RNA sequence: AAACUUUCAACAACGGAUCUCUUGGUUCUGGCAUCGAUGAAGAACGCAGCGAAAUGCGAUAAGUAAUGUGAAUUGCAGAAUUCCGUGAAUCAUCGAAUCUUUGAACGCACAUUGCGCCCGCCGGUAUUCCGGCGGGCAUGCCUGUUCGAGCGUCAU
RNA sequence: CCCACCCAUACCCCGCCCUCAGGGUAGAAACGAUGCCCUGAGGAGUAGGCGGCCGUGGAGGUCAGUGACGAAGCCUAGGGCGUGAGCCCGGGUCGAACGGCCUCUAGUGCAGAUCUUGGUGGUAGUAGCAAAUACUUCAAUGAGAACUUGAAGGACCGAAGUGGGGAAAGGUUCCAUGUGAACAGCGGUUGGACAUGGGUUAGUCGAUCCUAAGCCAUAGGGAAGUUCCGUUUCAAAGGGGCAC
RNA sequence: CGGGACCGAGGACCGCGCUCUGCAAGGAUGCUGGCGUAAUGGUCACCAGCGACCCGUCUUGAAACACGGACCAAGGAGUCAAGGUUUUGCGCGAGUGUUUGGGUGUAAAACCCGCACGCGUAAUGAAAGUGAACGUAGGUGAGAGCUUCGGCGCAUCAUCGAC
RNA sequence: AGGUUGACCUCGGAUCAGGUAGGAGGACCCGCUGAACUUAAGCAUAUCAAUAAGCGGAGGAAAAGAAACCAACAGGGAUUGCCCUAGUAACGGCGAGUGAAGCGGCAACAGCUCAAAUUUGAAAGCUGGCUUCGGCCCGCGUUGUAAUUUGGAGAGGAUGCUUUGGGCGAGGCUCCUUCUGAGUUCCCUGGAACGGGACGCCACAGAGGGUGAGAGCCCCGUAUAGUUGGAAGCCAAGCCUGUGUAAAGCUCCUUCGACGAGUCGAGUAGUUUGGGAAUGCUGCUCAAAAUGGGAGGUAAAUUUCUUCUAAAGCUAAAUACCGGCCAGAGACCGAUAGCGCACAAGUAGAGUGAUCGAAAGAUGAAAAGCACUUUGAAAAGAGGGUUAAAUAGCACGUGAAAUUGUUGAAAGGGAAGCGCUUGUGACCAGACUUGCGCCCGGCGGAUCAUCCGGUGUUCUCACCGGUGCACUCCGCCGGGCUCAGGCCAG
């Protein structure tokens, strides 16, 4: 149950802020969970997704598929995985959008921005376990 | 009896906002209490009586002592505001008991009075002392310094010896002698001149 | 909204051989041009006897009636069968009222949710709080859209003393589906008493159940009432010795024989 | 007998009811006090590589600076980003700026892109001519300055 | 005058429904006692009065309710229950929610209002598509040519024109190329239609200047005021020259 | 003493009786045959015999006249507030009413508090004003219920008294 | 030089130096002006209504406001607002109707500044300019700028005690910022689990939303204490110092003690009010006073009494709010509803103009929006894919009725439709299929009766373990028999 004043549980609210978010809104709308191996190396459960992040789709109709991230479509809330693809009636090949919740994170596109990203969540998580116990 | 027939539509007040109100007047007490600590959220009031026949019976608090009580008192008019106490120069003491009891009122609020020091390294002698300052406190003065007998007992218990005598010829009659003296004053006094003046006359 | 319908310039074209005398929307080159306006029957008119803001929303209720209903709820909530009338799962509970040591609540005993919810469990609420948990269904109408979304049934109310057992039990109970929690001096019939319903699964504290005396002390202007009957077992009443041993004897049977 | 008209049924039409949905209304509650001659509200005209509108913006024109975030935008085209960075983005914030013609609207006018006046600067052979650019020129009233008028009251 | 016969929702007997009335039913092996058992009478109905039930949207409680192994809705010469309003089931279609019971609540039940909005018929392939004299041949283009083009003919406007240019008004309709539908009350390869581009060059032509009828500022006076009068006034309303 | 038609309500026993091993006496049983499925039954369409004006609406006593209706879907008209009044349910009761407000809160809920005030507890008069027991709160006649069987007598009605 | 040279006063000029107003908004607020419909049978008093429209002026509130008040009491004590007073006092053709105030409870409370005095041993005051920021100048002003005094008083005396100025400041609060728990474990259905089942986990978090169907643990968020970094304010425990040149308070007193004029008031006229005997406002005429003046809700004279102190001014809060900005909600509406507008809606369109003013949402999870072949001039058609589904084809969820086409069945000699009852044809729902009980025979097992112990109960009934040793119980299979069984009939 919510408990702040400045907290809306409204439906109508809440899908009109989600369906007309910014982009940088979307970006953290966006966020896909890392796999137990980086979970552990890194003491960090999530992480917004990016172009060039390696992912291996756990839910739909492509599921145990692995690729690298080649497009992150925020217009249309989804991601494009390499060779997950389809043919269209020409045999062209058509990319299949996926959403970013239904992956999980293999390996993580590595430059300086994104440590300082997991080490302020790691600092964050073990302040705040640190503090509870 | 039903006095609809102007536009009353457009001057109808509903009071939805009863509940929120008093959320916002209970914030404002807090604010204010939060404000003015350690001092009293309110301001000392004296006791006064009920005009009219109808409400004499009866004391209530009034809106500020007069300046005979503070006198009286011993605190000046220009101190008395700055410590908590109101004070109002239109209203006179006409009896000496009102005097007396709001009098009392206020040397019993300046016995329980702390007076903090306006500078903490220099008091003054006018000043509660730091080994005097700490102490439980009010912060009502309405409820601490209310009115504690507003209308008088209306039981009390005599001696079958202390019963009194009575007025003479009854009640009743004193009563029906008092109306018929008011109203026959003049008719007196003016056959008593006439009589007067007869007699130097006739002398 | 007072203006709705209203916002047109309409008026009726008269007695004539062709149209209803309606008023219409003047002017033209528009579809809204020469239409029915302001009526009741009228597409985008105004509602008959439009609803007004100075309905009587609010009750004014006795508080002598207020408690009565809330004593009479008490007094229901300690009779088992009304609780399972109710349909509250009480099969395995020890005894009702449910009367639990405030030595297990008290401070921050069970301001964990999980020790709360095995402190439920083991005076017995498991399958009260399992039905709960198990009975949750998506609302049927426009309550979704209004934001009434899910429909669960009611568990166990846990009535405490906030002087002696604090205020950290509600914390502690508060993400628990269907639980509620009450201080004793505070009773509600609105929790007693679920949709009119009597007999309320209630879990007392020790502190609680020593405060209710006081508590029914303290309500001045009410006592608790008398009933117009002392005996309420009807039964015990109509075949004691007393009034069978004054009655006639019987004139007929349960079941008559056809005379003719 | 068929055709025709009507009745009943199945499928197909016509039409958009019903059901389900809702980035919208409606009502209530709570919080706040902040437009303009330092040019507002409103109006016109423009601005994107590819837009008519809606949106945003003003010749610094779907925007500049600054701060923050940290890799997009996307309909097409074209380019990215030294990804271990003064840094993408139709991003967020926003304290620095730009802000056409107007409008209380202010040189006089305006049914005209009409006609002026004052002071500087630059260019074309240029003391005279031509052109460009910059800053100004409304009214009522107040305080002060300075220049005045009148046997209105006087002194000499 | 006589005999027989025919049939009303009337009368007689019997069944069933409902209403009313009168009885029975607890040391309860005892009951939706708001039930059950026994007996009798009665049954039209406008205005009007009262009672009980059915249905719709929403709310509390409850049914450990139904549901992608198919909710709601819709169709149904398929069935069951109810005197009835209605309720339930089968078959088909469909795709995400919905229902029973007790209370609460209302923007809660349609054949009519020359209603309101939207949609659709017969009339009916009907009434017409008949003012302004009129069209024809060959070739080309094209899927297709009376109403496109070229040539060949025949006619009309007949200089107060069916000609050549302008003012008002319109605003790109102008020109070239291309074109499915729609529009051109037929037809269309054509078009003022649609699509993409292009086109308007001034010291001498107009505007711009002048005043006309007239209108608006200023001084000043009215008016609560928006503002009204005033346009030469009861205004200190400015030009020039000379100077040891 | 024959001939025919329609019906079989009820569901252990109990009763009135008789022609009394039993019965025709407070309501149908016994025996037999075919079939066991569309045969009975039902729904729809049509033919046949008989029956049968087009619905509101208005008018007066009524008809007729008159007015509305091409068809279908969706809306579409006794509502809300204040103040009375009678009746029903409920709480308390010579009192009653927490919610203007304050306290409190899991926060428009629920719970708690009290001064004043409203209505009631007294009326009458224009007003000044005065202000309700002779009596077991009276007598008489009825009156449900109770009774120790002499009476006591509810509510209520009629009548005579008292303040 | 005096026919000159000046000082003032009034009135002007300047694109002089520095400033200010206009317009918008107007829900609420302060005034002005001001109807009629309506209701009174009609209708000039009246009512609607001191309302709508029109005009001027403000703010976050505005306005009001520290008594020329209420009262008649044992007196209250600025203003505002709620409850009550109270549908009361009172006003009212031919009556429809209208209608306050004091007291009382509460919310909130806060008090003050001038004019009338000589600083007169010193205009002690102030705008502007230039500044080396030390001041210096041009001026305003004595027809009065400071100090002092405002009726509660004060001034003058007397008298002896008290009072004060600066600077640090721990700490706290307000606002933005970094960060926060737990399954994508196994099986089934499904195109896709977010469904069903199993095993777990988190919970001060089971609000809400998203993700290919109902997700606490996939994602954003949600709860709670805190925890990074930053800015500007406010409050504040205390701590350092200067001290009395000066200012201030208290107590007493012979005395003094200025207090607002075309104003108050009166008459008259209009308007207004419950104040049509008692109200307010404005215009015209008259026009004051010094224990004076106003009020004391019936006119006047006389004598008293009680209350205040007008004709100058400021001020927070409690109160209002269909405007603006931000936010949270609902037993509200669900695309003919809800705002006119869920959409490039005050748009398109119409009107000379003032103004009037719509219609219109939904493929699918994902465009995967149909490759390729073939017929056509094309639009399209047919195959063939795509999809879970094209019975979803940018005419797109579902797809009712009116109305239409085809197919199948039937009826029809100037209407059809409907009621009762057969018949024919077509199409259907039930019912039934065997049950229970005895007598034999064959199997398969001992939860047959009794007794013993334990336990529970309704305290005499049961359950569990041992004993059965097969003429006893329990099922099954073959025969036989009685009874009861569906439809129509004699």
């Amino acid at each position: 149950m919510k408990v702040r004043p400045t907290v809306s549980s409204s439906r109508r609210k809440a899908r009109k802020a989600h369906f007309s978010a910014p982009s940088s809104v979307r970006r953290v709308i966006m966020s896909a969970p890392l796999s137990k191996e980086l979970r552990e190396k890194y003491n960090v459960r999530s992480i917004p997704i990016r172009k060039g992040d390696e992912v291996q789709i756990v839910r739909g109709a492509h599921k145990d598929k692995e690729g690298k991230v080649t497009s992150v479509y925020r217009l249309k809330y989804v991601i494009h995985v390499e060779r997950v693809t389809r043919e269209k009636a020409t045999g062209q090949t058509v990319p299949i959008g996926i959403h970013p919740s239904n992956v999980v994170i293999t390996k993580l596109h590595l430059d300086k921005d994104r440590e300082n990203i997991l080490a302020r969540i790691k600092a964050g998580r073990e302040q705040v376990a640190k503090a509870k116990g | 009896n039903n006095h609809f027939r102007k536009h009353w539509q457009r001057r109808v007040r509903c009071h939805f906002d009863q509940p929120g109100k008093k959320v916002t007047r209970r914030l404002a007490r807090r604010a204010k209490a939060a404000a003015l600590a350690p001092r009293p959220v309110d301001k000392l009031r004296p006791i006064v009586r009920c005009p009219t026949v109808k409400y004499n019976r009866r004391t209530r608090l009034g809106r500020g002592f007069t300046l005979e009580e503070l006198k009286a008192a011993g605190i000046p008019r220009l101190l008395a505001p700055t410590i908590g106490i109101a004070v109002d120069h239109r209203r006179k003491n006409l009896s000496e008991e009102s005097l007396a009891a709001n009098v009392q009122r206020l040397k019993d609020y300046k016995a329980r009075l702390i007076l903090f020091p306006r500078k903490s390294n220099k008091p003054k002698k006018a000043d509660t002392p730091k080994d005097q300052q700490t102490a439980e406190t009010t912060t009502s003065l309405r409820t601490s310094f209310g009115v504690e007998q507003p209308l008088a007992p209306g039981f009390t218990e005599i001696s079958k010896s202390e019963i009194p005598a009575g007025i003479e010829g009854g009640a009743y009659r004193a009563l029906r002698k008092a109306r018929s003296d008011a109203r026959l004053v003049g008719v007196r006094e003016k056959r008593a001149k006439e009589k007067a003046e007869a007699e130097a006359n006739k002398k | 909204s007072e203006k709705a319908g209203h916002q047109t310039s309409a008026e009726s074209w008269g007695t004539g051989r062709a149209v209803a005398r309606i008023p219409r929307v003047s002017g033209g080159g528009t579809h809204r041009a020469g239409q029915g306006a302001f009526g009741n029957m009228c597409r985008s008119g105004r509602m008959f006897a439009p609803t007004k803001i100075w309905r009587k929303w609010h009750v004014k209720i006795n508080q002598g009636q207020k408690r009565f209903a809330t004593a009479s709820a008490l007094a229901a909530s300690a009779v088992a069968p009304l609780l399972m009338a109710r349909g509250h799962q009480v099969s395995t509970v020890p005894e009702v009222p449910l009367v639990v040591d405030s030595a297990a609540v008290a401070g921050d005993a069970v301001a964990k949710t999980a020790a709360a919810y095995k402190l439920l469990k083991a005076i017995g609420a498991g399958p009260d709080v399992e039905k709960v948990k198990k009975s949750k269904k998506l609302r049927a109408g426009k309550g979704k859209m209004r934001g009434r979304r899910h429909r669960q049934r009611r568990g166990p109310l846990i009535v405490y003393s906030p002087e002696h057992d604090g205020k950290e039990l509600v914390k502690g109970f508060r993400n628990i589906p269907g639980v509620e929690t009450c201080p004793v001096d505070a009773l509600n019939l609105l929790q007693l008493a679920p949709g009119g319903h009597l007999g309320r699964f209630i879990v007392w504290t020790s502190a609680a159940i020593k405060q209710l005396d006081a508590v029914y002390e303290s309500k001045k202007g009410f006592f608790l009432p008398a009933n117009i009957v002392s005996q309420a077992d009807l039964s015990r009443l109509i075949n004691s010795t007393e009034i069978q041993s004054v009655l006639r004897a019987p004139k007929g049977e349960a079941r008559t024989k056809r005379a003719c």
